[PDB]
């Protein structure tokens, strides 16, 4: 995986030696080249993962998250270069360096063969994200949002550190490839109950679990646009990736440890979706919708059936692209009206028709319109949860009502109705902005042609 | 070269790619020794992969 | 832990038996990382004194690199020595005490009963 | 000239630059000599010649 | 550095050059006392180095090319706008006063550095011991607030205590009427707006607070407007002083070494001029500070340390 | 102070600590502690103000009481063993008295009550000596008597130090008291792994000395003793805000920094010995240390507090202070985690 | 009053100084070349050649093989009268059960 | 519209005797 680590590190002298007008173009160009190179990871096999070395390996779970991670960096550079135009040159290079460092930490988070190196990268991703939120966020509450984002995560993750070192001392290894073959069943005891909580609660915070999600409608809201893109599209998915790696070791106790948390998501996705019906802040609506979508991934990983893991990894990739595009649309209106209040700028289809078409497409992917991979992941999770217990379709189907009802309300409040009279700085859609919307939406639509690459290791 | 900054990331790929190939020769303990793929070597062949 | 081992020959940074070991290469990636730490120290030393970071005092930057590679080479030699002593003591203790380390009879999975837990 | 006062680092301390380059060159040649002596001693103690 | 503890160990004691003519003399007086020539006159009879009275751009003279910086980078304050609007809203009065106090502190550090490094005495014009006499004269006119006087007193309390007072304070008696006559003969259109009460308050804090408190810690000399015109009488009075007061007498090589290590570290001298007391006349917000700092870095010879600027033609940078 | 006298007195401080490190007789241990205290008292009274005399009085009283308890532990060892070898002690009462005396010398809780006072009362360089060099000699004596140290006592002192150094720094704005409560928490972390693996104790001591030396060197280079004067650093020297950012994120133990290195290794040695509750509660308590580190980074690096006008004068003067080993210590205190298996050199 | 603060700067319109702006940069040559870099290396390179690469993956996770291989095995066991699949994955001769 | 940076009210919280 060193053929992706070294170009990502060479992005640092590429941005610190570029000319002062050239640091966006060069980083965008070569991060798109790294994203083009990322497709070589699709050398996957039906039985064996692509096992590079003692340190790095990539199965069909890590591979779509790697492609999405390496694709998200140029899109974040395009999204973030407008509001940092008057920024100091060295602080601009520090911002780009934090994004590059975050990509570097993520692409060897997903390919970490051994789990304590997974933990070190998984918690190394906090520091650039924390710095981006608390340094280039816009409002006063970015500092409190950074504190919440840091301290839910560490309070979750330090028992994970203790539990992973315990697995190291007991099983002798934390290689995932070794632990595929040396995994011992985990019986019913209180020691194994807190073993399960220590192995799971960090990823429960990072998904986020409902009830532990409180960091997110601050951290996703107070961040700048590149911070919201990487938090929604990649950094929530570290929790689901780590759950799919760690629930190998947690059988068969998971079959009765999952019961509270499944409830916490199956009711919680009803609640947060309902919360999206009454959000006045558009960016907070997208944050609570991210919680609502990741609750299904939490249920699908806890019920641990093949259809559930396939729908969970499809829904993770699909939600990455969809929520990243939704935050970019919300920023494209924030760069004009300078307020995140959704009721302020109305009737924008009269003023920006092509941008309203992008709003329509991202809303339809948010509400899981078939045959998008949003609907593929949504549908496979609903199939597996119906096979889990037949009553859950109620909480699924009711969810799919409310998920429509905030997605089109977001489409109706912002784009439809009479336009606001006193707002007159509504510029036409820049080419950078429409390029950003298309570079989100067009891969999300092309993946419906060949969805088998985003369906995990057990397609 | 006037555009020497546009070879930092590509050569950093190629060099990185090189190291991966250099890594594979250090993981060749079971080359042509697996129970699934072991065979006799062809004429003018010294290794089964590189 | 190993403090009784290096007590009959005290304050020896690299003992004579360390010369039985293969020394780290000059292209050791740990040694190259320590040289990178020297280069970063040179850049921070230019930055804190408000010099041009990449250009000013190349002799000073090169002495930073040289000094970190020089110290880190011997630190890696002692590291490899102490892990070699660790494994030598382990293997000599396993050899001298067979009654504590018996060969476990490895049973194939045709005999080994595992309880099936259905996921449904 | 530009400055109203001559700065302490207007001119390079040539004694210090010479000591810097000489100390660095000495440490490199001593490191390479130590490494060659170490690989020769390893090959002599373990019989790989 | 050039001087340090090692130079003190290797024989450079500062009393080997501290001669009888190594006297720090300060000339004081009202706004048009005519003392500005008298200082130079004393400095051309005793062989002393004359420092002109530090304006807003003293630090601009000591650093860089010596030319005055634009007013947003040094000062952020206008003496002429103080003469026009003393009771201004933007707080130019106390901002000008605090900048002038920091400038006089830098000048006094330079003067002690020259005295302790060469053994040549320095004639100053209105040192830091005679700066508060303007502050009170502003405060008694309602030009500044009580909180500004509190900020000034905190800065002065933690700064002036680390220095020795002068040997000689030469005060010049010029009354308010003759000061106004010389202001009107000067013809500066801003300076002619100075009220009578402000000049009278300058004279009152001179005669009632400054000169009594310097009468214990040095030997004050006081001349009228016409007996200060004869410089040789003043130099005769200076050369026949029997110095028996002030803390200059209990100064060995160690204390003066500590003082010389103070007055060559200019950021250590200027450490407490920017104390975090948030006062609206001196507090600059983050955006203005960021903008003015990034503009100051782009000035020629100002981006790097002084020997490290190719844009002014520094050489051998790759070996420094 | 005369610079020759300063050199001789600092060499005498170093001589006392080295005599503690190299001696085989308990009287020379006690002599090294006496020489260390006697020589470090003028370092604390360097500026001659009543806070330095109060701090030196409190330091003298605590170290003198610890020296008397140390000599009583030595004398009871001579009772019950008839000899003087600096090794294990031959009585649990002498072991308890020596552990109490060394906890008083290190300032571990509940004998911590002198550490935030004395560090506040003295300059930054003498506080650096007190928080880095003055730990080395008692940790050496604790290193050599660990076959006799009571487990319950050393872990009680450890967890009480970690919790009290966590809660103490949350209420502070003075930087020296922040470094002192950081000292108390880190000494708790060092003594919690002493009876399990003392190589990790030495590792934690070395990484702590590097990070504390970096933070005191930054505080000396910027001449800041308070939070709110440290917040003026971005308008004076923007690189120093980056350095205090990465060093404070290291001292909290965030990966991938090197200050994550000791505590992780400590957990790596405490779970081998079937202690799971104790390093977990220690790691959760270290979040408090990380919280007030994050408070300092928000004040200094990640935001811009309002500055004053006279700062514009200090823009025209570069720093003439000898920032000794500051780039070296900054690199070592941040980017050393990929070299974590170097710790075997401490075995 | 309050301190010395720069006022809120007005928002720039990129179309005023450059009505042909693509919204990347205020320099029009830098703006147009950033447009060309994004459109070429994003759409002409990663999207088109990327979808061509994904469209011709060499039997991604050996599914097609597993079809064709199944077409062997069924043809082997429709012809030899064998059942299409055993309920036991492993041979019951090579399994020791725990006795009771 | 520009980035929030701390005021005097934020900064005086960090300037007392205690926190
Ligand atoms: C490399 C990493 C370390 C670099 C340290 C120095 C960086 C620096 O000075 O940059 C300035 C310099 C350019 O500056 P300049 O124009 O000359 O002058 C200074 C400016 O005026 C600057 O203007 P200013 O100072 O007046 O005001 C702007 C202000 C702006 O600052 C602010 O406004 C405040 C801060 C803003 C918010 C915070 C943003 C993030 C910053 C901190 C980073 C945190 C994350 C780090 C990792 C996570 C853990 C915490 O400050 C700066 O920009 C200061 C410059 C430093 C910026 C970069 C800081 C890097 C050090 C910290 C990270 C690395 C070490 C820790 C890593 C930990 C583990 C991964 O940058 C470079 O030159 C970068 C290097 C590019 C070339 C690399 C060549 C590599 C060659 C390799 C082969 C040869 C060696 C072989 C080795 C092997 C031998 C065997
Ligand atoms: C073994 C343990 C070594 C522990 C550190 C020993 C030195 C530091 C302690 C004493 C001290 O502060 O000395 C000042 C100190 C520089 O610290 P500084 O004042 O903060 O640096 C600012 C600039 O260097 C100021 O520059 P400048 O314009 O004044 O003149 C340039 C200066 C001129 O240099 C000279 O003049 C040197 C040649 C004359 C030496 C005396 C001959 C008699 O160049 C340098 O000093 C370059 C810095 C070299 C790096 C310093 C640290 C060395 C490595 C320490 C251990 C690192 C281990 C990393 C392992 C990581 C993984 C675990 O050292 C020197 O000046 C000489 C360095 C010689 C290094 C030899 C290393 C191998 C020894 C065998
Ligand atoms: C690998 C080769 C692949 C080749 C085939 C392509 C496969 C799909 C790729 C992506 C397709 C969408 C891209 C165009 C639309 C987005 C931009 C837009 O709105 O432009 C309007 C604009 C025309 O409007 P205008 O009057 O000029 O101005 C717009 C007004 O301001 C305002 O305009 P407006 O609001 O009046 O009109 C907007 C309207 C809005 O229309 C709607 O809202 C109605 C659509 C939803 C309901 C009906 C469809 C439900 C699902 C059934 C269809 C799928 C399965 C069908 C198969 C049978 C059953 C299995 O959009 C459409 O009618 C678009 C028709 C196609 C819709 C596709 C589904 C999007 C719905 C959401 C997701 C549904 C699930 C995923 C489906 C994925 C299928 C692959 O279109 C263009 O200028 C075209 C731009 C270039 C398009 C390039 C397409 C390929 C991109 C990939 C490049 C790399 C691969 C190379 C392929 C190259 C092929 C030539
Ligand atoms: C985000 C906030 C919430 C985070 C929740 C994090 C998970 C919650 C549970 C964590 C428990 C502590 C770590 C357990 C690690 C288990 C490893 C192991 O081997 O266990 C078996 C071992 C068993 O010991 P053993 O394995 O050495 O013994 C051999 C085996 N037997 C037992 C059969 C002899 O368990 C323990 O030793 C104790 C486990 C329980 C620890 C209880 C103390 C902590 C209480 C919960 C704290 C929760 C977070 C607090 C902070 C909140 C925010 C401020
Ligand atoms: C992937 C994980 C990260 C997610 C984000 C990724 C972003 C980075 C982007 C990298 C490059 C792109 C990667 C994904 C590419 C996906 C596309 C792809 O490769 O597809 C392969 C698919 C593969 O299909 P296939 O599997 O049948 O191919 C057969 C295999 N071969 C060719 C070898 C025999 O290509 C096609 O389907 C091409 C068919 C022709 C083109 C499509 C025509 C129909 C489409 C709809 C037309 C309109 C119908 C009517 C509609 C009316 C209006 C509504
Ligand atoms: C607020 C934000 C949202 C929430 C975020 C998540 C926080 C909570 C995370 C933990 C949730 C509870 C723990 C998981 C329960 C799984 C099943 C279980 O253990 O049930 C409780 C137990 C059932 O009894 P039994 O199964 O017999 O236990 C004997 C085991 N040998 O019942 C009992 O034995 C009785 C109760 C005993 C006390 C248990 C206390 C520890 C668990 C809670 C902490
Ligand atoms: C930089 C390192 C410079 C080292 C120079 C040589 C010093 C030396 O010879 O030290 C001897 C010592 C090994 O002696 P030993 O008896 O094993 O120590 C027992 C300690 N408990 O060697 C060591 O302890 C080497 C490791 C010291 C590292 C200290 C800085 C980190
Ligand atoms: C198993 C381990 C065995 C033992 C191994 C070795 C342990 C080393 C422990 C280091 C302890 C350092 C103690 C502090 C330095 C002592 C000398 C001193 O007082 O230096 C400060 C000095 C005072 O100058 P002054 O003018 O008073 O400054 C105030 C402003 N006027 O000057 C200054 O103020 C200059 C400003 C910078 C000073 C930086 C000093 C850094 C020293 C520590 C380096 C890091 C530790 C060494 C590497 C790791 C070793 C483990
Ligand atoms: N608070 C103040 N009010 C007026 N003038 C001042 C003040 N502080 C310093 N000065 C300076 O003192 C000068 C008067 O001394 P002189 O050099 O005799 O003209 C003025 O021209 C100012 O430059």
């Amino acid at each position: 995986m060193l053929k992706y680590i070294i170009p990502t590190m060479m992005l640092m002298p590429l941005t610190w030696l570029s000319k002062n007008s050239m640091i966006w173009i060069n980083t965008t160009l070569h991060s798109l080249l790294i994203s083009l190179t990322s497709l070589l990871l699709l050398n996957q096999f039906g039985d064996n993962s692509l096992n590079f070395s003692l340190t790095f390996f990539s199965d069909s779970l890590s591979t779509p998250l790697l492609i999405l991670t390496m694709w998200l960096l140029p899109l974040m550079l395009m999204a973030s270069q407008h509001h940092l135009s008057k920024e100091n040159l060295a602080r601009k290079k520090l911002f780009i360096s934090m994004l590059i460092l975050l990509q570097l930490f993520l692409i060897m988070t997903f390919t970490a063969t051994e789990l304590i190196f997974f933990y070190i990268m998984f918690e190394a991703t906090l520091v650039p994200t924390l710095i981006i939120i608390t340094r280039w966020g816009n409002q006063t509450e970015r500092l409190n949002a950074g504190l919440y984002f840091l301290f839910y995560t560490l309070a979750g993750s330090l028992p994970l550190l203790v539990a992973l070192i315990y697995i190291q001392n007991t099983m002798g290894s934390l290689n995932f490839l070794i632990l595929q073959y040396w995994v011992q069943p985990m019986p019913n005891s209180w020691s194994n109950t807190f073993m399960w909580l220590a192995c799971m609660m960090a990823f429960m915070v990072k998904m986020p679990l409902y009830g532990l999600h409180l960091w997110l409608p601050k951290a996703h809201v107070e961040a700048p646009i590149a911070g919201s893109m990487v938090l929604a599209a990649i950094l929530l998915k570290l929790g689901g990736y780590g759950m799919m790696r760690i629930t190998l070791l947690l059988n068969p106790i998971t079959d009765f440890m999952a019961y509270p948390f499944i409830m916490l998501s199956l009711w919680g996705m009803i609640m947060t979706s309902s919360i999206c019906l009454r959000q006045t802040d558009l960016k907070s609506l997208i944050a609570y919708s991210s919680v609502s979508h990741m609750a299904l991934v939490i249920v699908a990983i806890l019920i641990q059936t093949p259809w559930s893991y396939m729908g969970a990894t499809a829904l993770m990739i699909a939600h990455g692209l969809t929520s990243s595009m939704l935050f970019c649309l919300a920023n494209s209106n924030y760069e004009r009206v300078h307020s995140r209040t959704m009721i302020l700028a109305r009737g924008l289809q009269t003023l920006l028709p092509l941008m309203a078409a992008w709003w329509l497409l991202a809303s339809l992917t948010n509400l899981a319109l078939p045959p998008s991979i949003n609907l593929i992941g949504e549908l496979f999770v609903v199939m597996s949860t119906f096979s889990w217990s037949n009553i859950t379709i109620i909480l699924m189907g009711l969810n799919m009502v409310i998920t429509a009802l905030y997605s089109l309300y977001m489409l109706i409040t912002t784009q439809r109705g009479k336009h606001t009279h006193h707002i007159n700085n509504i510029l036409p859609s820049f080419t950078r902005e429409n390029a950003l919307m298309s570079l989100h939406m067009l891969p999300l639509l092309l993946l419906s042609l060949n969805p088998k690459i985003i369906l995990g290791p057990l397609y | 070269r006037d555009h020497w900054i546009h070879v930092l990331v590509p050569v950093g790929f190629v060099f990185g790619y090189y190291l991966d190939r250099k890594n594979d020769e250090k993981l060749a303990a079971f080359r042509n020794k697996s129970l699934l793929y072991k065979r006799e070597l062809k004429p003018q062949e010294e290794v089964t992969w590189k | 832990m190993m403090t009784g081992r290096q007590a009959r020959a005290p304050l020896q940074f690299l003992p004579d038996e360390a010369r039985s070991l293969p020394p780290p290469k000059l292209t050791d990636p740990r040694l190259a990382y320590i040289g990178f730490l020297g280069y970063c120290s040179g850049l921070i030393d230019n930055a804190i004194r408000r010099r041009p970071v990449l250009s000013a005092g190349l002799h000073r930057q090169f002495l930073y690199i040289t000094s970190f590679v020089f110290v880190g080479y011997y630190l890696l030699k002692r590291q490899d020595y102490m892990y070699a002593v660790r494994d030598h003591d382990m293997f000599s203790y396993i050899k001298s005490h067979p009654e504590d380390f018996p060969e476990k009879d490895k049973k194939t999975y045709r005999e080994v009963f595992e309880e099936f837990h259905p996921v449904r | 000239k530009f400055y109203i006062q001559e700065p302490p680092h207007g001119s390079p301390n040539w004694l210090k630059v010479g000591l810097t380059l000489g100390t660095s060159a000495f440490l490199w040649i001593y490191l390479i000599k130590q490494h060659n002596e170490d690989v020769l001693e390893y090959k002599r103690r373990n019989g790989l010649e | 550095l050039q001087y340090g503890p090692l130079a003190y160990i290797l024989g450079e004691k500062t009393t080997k050059k501290m001669t009888e003519n190594s006297k720090l003399i300060t000339v004081d007086g009202n706004i048009c006392s005519g003392k500005s020539k008298l200082a130079k006159e004393v400095a051309e009879k005793l062989g002393l180095k004359h420092f002109p009275e530090a304006g807003i751009h003293y630090a601009d003279s000591t650093t860089g090319d010596g030319k005055p910086l634009p007013v947003r980078f040094s000062g952020n304050c206008s003496l002429e706008k103080f003469y026009d609007d003393p009771k201004s809203n933007d707080g130019n009065s106390y901002r000008l006063q605090a900048w002038l106090y920091a400038s006089r502190l830098l000048q006094y550090a330079d003067a002690l550095e020259h005295l302790l490094s060469t053994g040549q005495g320095v004639v100053l014009e209105r040192s830091i011991y005679s700066d508060f006499v303007f502050l009170e004269a502003m405060y008694r006119q309602g030009f500044i607030r009580k909180q500004c006087v509190d900020h000034y007193n905190q800065v002065k309390k933690v700064t002036v205590c680390e220095y020795l007072p002068p040997h000689v304070v030469i005060y010049v008696d010029v009354p308010v009427s003759e000061v106004q006559s010389r202001i009107q003969k000067k013809g500066n259109p801003h300076e002619m707006k100075i009220t009578s009460a402000y000049l009278q308050d300058i004279e009152n804090v001179y005669k009632g607070t400054f000169l009594p408190e310097m009468s214990e810690k040095c030997e004050v000399l006081q001349y009228s407007a016409w007996e200060a015109e004869d410089a040789e009488k003043v130099v005769e009075d200076i050369q026949y002083l029997k110095y028996d007061k002030g803390p200059w007498l209990d100064q060995d090589d160690r204390k003066l070494h500590n003082l010389r290590m103070l007055v060559q570290d200019k950021l250590e001298v200027l450490n407490y001029t920017s104390i975090p007391v948030f006062l609206p006349e001196v507090t600059i917000g983050a955006h203005q500070s960021d903008r003015v700092f990034q503009e100051f870095t782009e000035l020629p010879g100002r981006k790097y340390r002084a020997g490290y600027n190719e844009d002014v033609g520094d050489k051998w940078i790759w070996l420094k | 102070m005369n610079p020759i006298i300063l050199i001789i007195i600092l060499m005498t401080v170093m001589l006392g600590t080295i005599i503690v490190m190299i001696s085989t007789h308990w009287l020379l241990i006690w002599i090294g502690f006496e020489m260390n205290m006697l020589a470090i008292i003028p370092i604390m009274m360097k500026k001659h103000n009543p806070r330095a005399t109060e701090a030196s009085t409190k330091y003298f009283l605590t170290q003198s009481t610890a020296s008397m308890l140390l000599m009583m532990a030595i004398i009871i060892n001579l009772m019950f063993s008839g000899q003087w070898t600096v090794m294990k002690l031959f009585n649990p009462m002498a072991s308890m008295l020596m552990t109490m005396a060394l906890a008083m010398k290190l300032g571990m809780a509940p004998f911590h009550f002198w550490v935030p006072e004395v560090t506040q009362g003295i300059p930054l360089s003498s506080g650096l000596i007190l928080l880095t060099w003055q730990k080395l000699a008692p940790m050496s004596v604790l290193y050599q008597i660990l076959p006799s140290i009571n487990l319950d006592l050393i872990l009680t002192l450890s967890i009480l130090s970690i919790t009290i150094g966590g809660w103490g720094g949350l209420n502070q704005t003075q930087l020296r008291k922040i470094m002192a409560y950081s000292s108390i928490a880190h000494m708790g972390w060092m003594t919690a792994v002493l009876l399990y693996n003392p190589t990790m104790t030495l590792l934690n001591l070395i990484i702590y000395i590097i990070m504390t030396s970096t933070m005191f060197t930054l505080f000396m280079a910027n001449s800041t003793t308070t939070t709110l004067s440290l917040s003026h650093t971005w308008n004076k020297a923007p690189i120093m805000t980056i350095l205090v950012l990465i060093t404070l994120l290291s001292m909290g133990g965030l990966p991938p920094l090197s200050g994550f290195m000791p505590k992780w290794m400590i957990i790596q040695e405490m779970t081998k010995n079937d202690s799971i509750i104790l390093p977990t509660l220690m790691a959760i308590t270290a979040l408090l240390n990380l919280y007030f580190y994050m408070r300092l980074t928000y004040s200094t690096a990640l935001t811009m507090f309002p500055s004053t006008n006279n700062m514009k004068m200090k823009w025209q003067f570069p720093t003439t202070k000898r920032m000794t080993l500051l780039p070296t210590m900054t690199v070592l205190s941040t980017m050393l985690l990929p070299l974590t298996p170097i710790l075997s050199i401490l075995e | 009053l309050r301190w010395q603060e720069d006022p809120e700067p007005e928002d720039e319109n990129l179309y005023e100084k450059n009505p042909d702006s693509h919204g990347y940069d205020k320099d029009p040559a830098v703006d147009v070349w950033n447009m060309r870099v994004v459109f070429f290396f994003g759409f002409s390179i990663v999207l088109v050649l990327g979808s061509t690469f994904v469209a011709y993956l060499p039997d991604y996770r050996m599914q097609e093989w597993a079809r064709r291989e199944a077409e062997r095995l069924v043809k082997y066991r429709e012809a030899h009268g064998l059942p299409l699949m055993e309920s036991n994955c492993f041979d019951p001769s090579k399994i020791q059960l725990p006795e009771d | 519209a520009r980035q929030w940076q701390p005021d005097v009210e934020w900064a005086e919280q960090y300037g007392g005797a205690v926190m």
